């Protein structure tokens, strides 16, 4: 009925406290992208790290991985990689962000965004596959740093 | 602080003539191009209103059967000089059975471009482009309020003369033809005017040793514009 | 249902705002301070927590400071608190109050609104879009990044409603109003013009978002006074100071400036350039239609005897202003209460017409 | 005599008195004029009469010939001088060439006089702006206006006097070819334009026409009243 | 709601939680130090006339009290107690303790700028030669005393500016005052007009006091016509105090031990009523002037006022510049802002060309009856 009413924001933050929110998101997300993504994921990401305790934030991150896995503009999923620190995500976002060919620039804030673990796990599973070898070029070292200094 | 109107400058020039050279700049543009086939010439009318009937504004007026002209800025100061220049060319053909050449016309005009004074008033406010075909081939001539008369091969005046002279020196050379120069002029026109270029904005005036008189009625202008 | 929890926690934050030994520390600050707290005057400040002050007789002392109050509230030309026994800086004194401010700042809701102006409708939207809509609605200008128009000159023949327009802007407002008639910039002492100008705009820039309305400024040039020093060679310097104060240095700020003249041709055009003043608005003698609104509104609150026609009065003078209309609409009432009446007949307007116009 | 130059150029390229004497035109009475194809019409608004006096002397529309008609704005005395000189000139043209005087000639004369008047030694420029409507040979209606600069300048409808911008804006959204189809409608078009101008009580609406094979007829202000009445009837028929 | 109630709960939880420390812990941030400042001294300041020989034996006028012969204390240096020096003197035993900077007349203290108004060099484009010359004078010796020494010259220690009003003088000054790096000191020309005779002279004295104390500084003069331009002499005795102020400005500027590391910028609107003692170089060397931006200047100033505003970029700017033959940058700014204001008449987010044409015929052709420069181009 609130998908009929179409004003989210308050219905969403009410229906957080009843995963329920998982089937709520994949049930709700068909057409409107930036209201749920920007509005819901902004206010509920910020208020979820702000006021809400940790274990429901994993449901935010996984079902947001679902609907953002449906969606484009991948740094939403890369900030999901910031809070998740998941290794499947970088493989999915490199087959998907190689599927969307800027490029070295998301290499740059990829390497800035990533922690110590996932560029070595990334360079070992991409040492296996690599699909063009340019992600072995970018996403270990030396190509965050080759455009900048000149 | 009102000084005498016939005062030079602390730097040297004058005042009122310099202010006349400033007063040219508000006027409408005009472009004339000398070509050995003949002299072509163009102007903008600057139509303001739709109530303003367009075919009545004169920019190209007729001095002789072979000496053309175009005016700028103030209209009516130019009208006096056009009338008088005609009279003096008629005096020359009368007392000499021959055609007063265009340089002699413009010498006769800039003899009293500055006779401005209180006895025997202000300086005139018009820049003039003079063409025609004398015995020395085609001629294109340009004067000023200060009487400093010079020959110009393709001079552009008035409000858009900076880019007109620059982009004109881009396209011009010595061995141009007529129609190439005509469309080369009106390209510059519809880069320097403000309104859409159409049948009513501009008017041409071309005089040739072959096309003996300057003749330019309407709707060959349509044929020239649709050639763009 | 956020009202309950929001109110409980907000009242807790408000009671913790009042929840900011300790009484022993207050008594110790009172022990450091003397009871006869003497007042001094700063001249300079030395950065080593002791500076120079100046007593009321002229004696001056290098004295330390009881540093808990913000000493950086103080500049040269400030008022401090000092001791008798050691002359030390007890602390800051709040500022003296405030004859220039109380004189030059209109405090009150100052008369009627746009329901009283007689049929302008185009000048009104210009001053609206220059002062009211910028200040009260500062959201459109962010969209285009365009700075608001700075200055507005009202001008026209006398009687057209410059003063009304200023009062109507001062009615519907949200800013501090500052009114100085321009004829108060002519002083019988030398060098008193720039002092008034710098104090005026100091008040404006220090207090608030503001509207400085400077009325009848054209009389500063065309009125020489015997009660003066050397006239034009001081008046010109005063105008030059007003000029530099209006569009000089250092990030002008949130100060609106509206000026009103009768004649405009006797003005030094250096004020009248844009960058200072962007809108110049003509006030003509209106028509024979908005006169009906003027007579209507100036007869809207009276027991008008309906045996009169206002079109008899519109035709009367060919160049009457709202001044003449107010004058007749009040003089007819003065004729009415001369003979203990309430309603106003036609001959009242006739006598009022023959009293206002032709005398 | 008076050896001085009154009108000096500006430091930024103007004639002060030519551009500034247009203001005296700008603060005068309004007058419009259109041409239909067979009947010409013009008239002035804002007589601003005292409603109780003579009116045969304040006539702002006169004629120079049996072919040509006047109108003006600005101050009336300079118009009186220019009209006297124009009458002399048109009749002296009739002295020579045996035609009726062409309108283009008399407009060139007025503008030429005005320019050599502004040019000369110490003569104050004429702060008027005339309208010269006539229909010369083979019945061609034409109408020109003047300017204190001295630029005869052919139009199709008028915009001078007080608030001429508003009047030309109404003529702008009223340039219908249909309006110059019915002579009566052209008269009513002048009445509606002047009605979109000042009070237009039907008192200061002084209008005169010429059907190009006759002389000027000044209309009696009862016919203009019925014209305004049928204009108000069509305005009611608009709703 | 959830952010509001949860932020209220969290912030007031921190507040009411530190309330336990507020009601449990029972100014003194300096109290023991201030009571150790109770063995300090009141230290009344004075003025020294002269010294004596073979011994200190110093002589002091206090300010009003009397004049006393004193001796120095033991915690002083016997050297820097020279004459005319405001020193702090003991109240009881009358002995000198510390020399200090002199009297600065605090109504002159408030014209040092103390801030930096944000005006960049990009805002005066289209005046390249003027920017070049004024850069050459003002910026280069304070940042690079290299070419000026290794070739053996002296840079021109004074630069005057003029032109029509609203041409960029004030704006260029502020552009320098952004990147000045020096002690930039503003002076309005009306600051030197006081009630009493020869008082503005003392103001100029204190200006050059501050100038000589702090090396490598800038002083900006502004509208120097009030300071004094002509010495019209009649049997009336009129404008004279202004004239003495102007002469005192002359002498302490340049002549008989010149100025030091100070540069003076003046700026007037009418550089024609000036006494040629100022026109002598050595005081006012480079005559940098601002004419009107001729053709490309106005294109560039349209690029300046247009680069950060909501317009339709499909239009041109050259046609706009071609309709503004004698116009200042202020009129350009009014054109841009007024075109925006015509866009506010409708409800749009982008300008049109017609909006700018309305702006041109709104500003230039309408208010050209005032226009501020048909009688300042002649420099009346
Ligand atoms: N347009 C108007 N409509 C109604 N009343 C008006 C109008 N213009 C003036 N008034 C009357 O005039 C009074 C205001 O005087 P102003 O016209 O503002 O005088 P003023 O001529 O502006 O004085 P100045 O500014 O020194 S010339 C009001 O009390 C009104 O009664
Ligand atoms: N050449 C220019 N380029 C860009 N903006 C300019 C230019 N000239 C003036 N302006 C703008 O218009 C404003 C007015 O210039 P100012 O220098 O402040 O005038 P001014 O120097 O006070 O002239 P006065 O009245 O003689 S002191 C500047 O602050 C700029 O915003």
């Amino acid at each position: 009925a609130e998908k009929v009413q179409r004003e989210p924001l308050l219905t969403l933050v009410k229906e957080i406290v009843p995963l329920l929110m998982e089937i709520e998101q994949v049930d709700m997300l068909e057409k409107d992208i930036d209201e749920n993504a920007y509005a819901k994921v902004c206010l509920y990401l910020t208020s979820c790290v702000n006021y809400v305790p940790e274990p429901e934030n994993s449901a935010l991150l996984r079902c947001a991985l679902g609907v953002f896995r449906k969606f484009s503009r991948f740094p939403e999923a890369l900030r999901l990689a910031l809070m998740l620190n998941d290794m499947e995500l970088v493989e999915d976002i490199f087959t998907s962000c190689k599927d969307v060919v800027m490029l070295g620039r998301h290499g740059v804030f990829l390497e800035l965004s990533e922690d110590v673990e996932e560029y070595e796990d990334l360079t070992e599973i991409m040492s296996n596959v690599q699909l063009n070898s340019n992600f072995l070029a970018l996403a270990r070292e030396l190509d965050i740093m080759e455009p900048k200094v000149p | 602080y009102d000084r005498g109107v016939n005062t030079f400058s602390p730097e040297g020039r004058l005042f009122q003539v310099e202010y006349a050279i400033e007063a040219i700049k508000l006027g409408s543009t005009a472009i004339g191009i000398q070509t050995s086939e003949g002299v072509c010439l163009a102007v903008e009318k600057r139509i303001t209103s739709p109530l303003m009937e367009p075919s009545s504004i004169e920019k190209i007026v007729e001095i002789d059967a072979h000496i053309g002209c175009a005016m700028s800025g103030l209209i009516a100061d130019a009208k006096t000089l056009i009338d008088k220049a005609r009279v003096e060319t008629q005096n020359h053909w009368f007392t000499y059975n021959e055609t007063m050449t265009v340089e002699s016309v413009t010498q006769a005009v800039s003899n009293l471009a500055l006779q401005f004074g209180e006895e025997d008033s202000r300086p005139f406010g018009v820049a003039l482009l003079f063409g025609g075909v004398d015995e020395k081939g085609p001629q294109l001539f340009h004067m000023d309020p200060s009487g400093t008369f010079v020959q110009c091969d393709a001079r552009a005046i008035g409000s858009a003369s900076e880019g007109a002279q620059s982009s004109l020196q881009e396209v011009y050379h010595k061995s141009m033809t007529l129609k190439e120069a005509i469309k080369s002029s009106l390209i510059i026109l519809k880069q320097v005017m403000e309104e859409k270029l159409n049948a009513t904005n501009i008017e041409l005036a071309t005089v040739q040793p072959g096309q003996n008189f300057h003749m330019f009625t309407k709707e060959e202008l349509e044929e020239v514009i649709k050639d763009i | 249902l956020e009202r309950i929890k929001d109110y409980l926690l907000m009242e807790e934050e408000f009671i913790r705002n009042q929840e900011q030994k300790q009484e022993e520390e207050r008594s110790k600050v009172d022990d450091l301070r003397g009871t006869p707290m003497s007042v001094g005057t700063l001249e300079e400040i030395i950065d080593d927590n002791h500076a120079i002050v100046s007593t009321s007789v002229g004696s001056e002392h290098y004295v330390s400071i009881l540093s808990f109050v913000d000493k950086d509230l103080l500049e040269p030309g400030c008022s401090v608190l000092l001791n008798h026994k050691v002359h030390a800086v007890i602390g800051v004194l709040m500022d003296d109050t405030d004859p220039l401010v109380t004189v030059m700042k209109v405090e009150k809701a100052p008369q009627e609104t746009y329901a009283d102006i007689g049929g302008l409708d185009n000048q009104i939207q210009e001053i609206k879009e220059s002062v009211e809509l910028p200040l009260t609605h500062p959201e459109y200008y962010e969209e285009m990044g365009i700075k608001p128009p700075k200055g507005v000159i009202l001008y026209g023949p006398p009687g057209t409603g410059k003063t009304l327009l200023a009062k109507a802007v001062a009615n519907q407002t949200s800013a501090t109003f500052l009114r100085v008639v321009g004829s108060e910039l002519i002083q019988k002492y030398l060098g008193d013009g720039p002092k008034l100008v710098r104090e005026l705009f100091r008040v404006a820039e220090e207090h608030a978002p503001s509207i400085v309305f400077i009325d009848e400024i054209d009389a500063i040039g065309t009125k020489r006074y015997d009660s003066n020093s050397g006239g034009e060679r001081e008046i010109q310097r005063t105008m030059l100071e007003l000029l530099n104060q209006l569009d000089g240095f250092d990030s002008r700020g949130d100060v609106k400036v509206i000026m009103a003249t009768n004649r405009i041709e006797t003005l030094d055009p250096a004020l009248i350039r844009p960058g200072r003043i962007d809108r110049k608005i003509e006030f003509p003698l209106p028509d024979e239609k908005t006169k009906k609104r003027i007579f209507q509104i100036h007869t809207s609150r009276m027991t008008l005897a309906d045996d009169v026609t206002l079109d008899d009065l519109i035709m009367a003078k060919d160049d009457l202003s709202g001044a003449d209309i107010k004058a007749i609409c009040t003089e007819a009432g003065l004729m009415a209460l001369r003979e203990r009446r309430m309603k106003v007949t036609n001959e009242d307007f006739k006598k009022s017409k023959e009293n206002v116009l032709y005398k | 005599s008076y050896d001085r130059a009154i009108t000096v150029f500006s430091p930024d390229g103007h004639l002060f008195q030519v551009e500034y004497a247009q203001e005296a035109v700008k603060k005068g009475s309004t007058a419009v004029g259109v041409r239909g194809r067979d009947i010409v019409v013009l008239g002035v608004e804002k007589k601003s009469v005292a409603k109780l006096q003579d009116e045969r002397t304040v006539r702002k529309i006169c004629a120079l010939d049996d072919n040509v008609c006047m109108a003006f704005a600005g101050l009336t005395a300079d118009a009186r001088i220019v009209i006297n000189r124009a009458r002399v000139e048109c009749q002296s043209h009739r002295l020579t060439v045996e035609d009726p005087v062409t309108v283009e000639y008399i407009t060139r004369y007025i503008a030429s006089l005005k320019q050599r008047y502004t040019q000369s030694n110490g003569r104050r420029p004429f702060g008027i702006s005339a309208l010269i409507v006539g229909f010369d040979f083979d019945g061609t209606p034409r109408l020109y206006q003047t300017d204190p600069s001295g630029t005869y300048h052919a139009w199709k409808a008028n915009a001078i006097g007080r608030g001429a911008k508003s009047v030309r804006e109404f003529l702008e959204k009223n340039y219908t070819d249909e309006a110059i189809e019915t002579d009566d409608l052209t008269i009513k078009l002048v009445i509606k334009a002047l009605l979109e101008v000042v009070q237009s009580g039907g008192k200061n609406i002084e209008l005169a026409v010429m059907r190009r094979d006759q002389s000027l007829k000044i209309l009696n202000p009862e016919e203009i009243e019925k014209y305004v009445a049928e204009i108000e009837k069509e305005k009611e028929e608009n709703e | 709601q959830v952010e509001d109630d949860i932020q209220q709960l969290l912030k007031k939880i921190n507040e009411l939680t530190g309330i336990k420390e507020s009601d449990t812990g029972l100014l003194a941030a300096d109290k023991q130090t201030l009571q150790s400042e109770q063995p300090l001294q009141v230290a009344r300041c004075t003025k020294i006339i002269n010294a004596d020989s073979e011994d200190p034996k110093y002589i002091i006028n206090v300010k009003q009290f009397a004049k006393f012969v004193v001796d120095l204390s033991d915690q002083v240096a016997p050297t820097d107690i020279e004459e005319g020096m405001r020193v702090g003197v003991d109240r009881n035993k009358y002995q000198i303790h510390i020399p200090l900077p002199p009297k600065i007349d605090p109504t002159v203290t408030m014209m040092q700028v103390e801030e930096k108004p944000d005006v960049t060099y990009s805002d005066v484009g289209g005046c390249k030669e003027q920017i070049e010359k004024l850069r050459e004078v003002v910026e280069t010796p304070l940042l690079h005393p290299e070419r000026f020494v290794n070739l053996g010259i002296e840079p021109p220690k004074g630069v005057l500016l003029f032109g029509p009003p609203g041409t960029g003088k004030t704006l260029c000054a502020r552009a320098v005052a952004n990147r000045t790096d020096a002690c930039f000191i503003r002076v309005i020309g009306s600051e030197l007009v006081q009630k009493y005779v020869g008082e503005g002279a003392r103001m100029v004295r204190e200006l050059f006091e501050m100038a000589r104390t702090k090396k490598a500084c800038l002083i900006f003069f502004d509208e120097i016509d009030a300071i004094g331009g002509a010495r019209f002499d009649d049997g009336a005795g009129g404008d004279n105090e202004v004239q003495r102020t102007m002469l005192e400005l002359i002498n302490q500027l340049d002549g008989f031990d010149p100025r030091g590391n100070i540069k003076v910028l003046m700026a007037t609107n009418r550089p024609d009523t000036l006494d040629p003692a100022l026109m002598r170089p050595g005081r006012l060397d480079r005559k940098i002037e601002f004419s009107l931006p001729d053709l490309e200047g106005r294109t560039h100033i349209f690029k300046i006022h247009a680069r950060s505003m909501s317009v339709e970029r499909d239009i041109r700017f050259e046609l706009l510049a071609r309709l503004c033959p004698n116009s200042t940058g202020a009129e350009i700014r009014s054109v841009c802002t007024e075109a925006g204001m015509f866009a506010i008449r409708a409800r749009r987010k982008i300008a049109t060309e017609k909006d700018f044409l309305e702006a041109v015929n709104k500003v230039i052709k309408s208010y050209a009856k005032f226009s501020a420069t048909p009688r300042y181009m002649t420099y009346n």
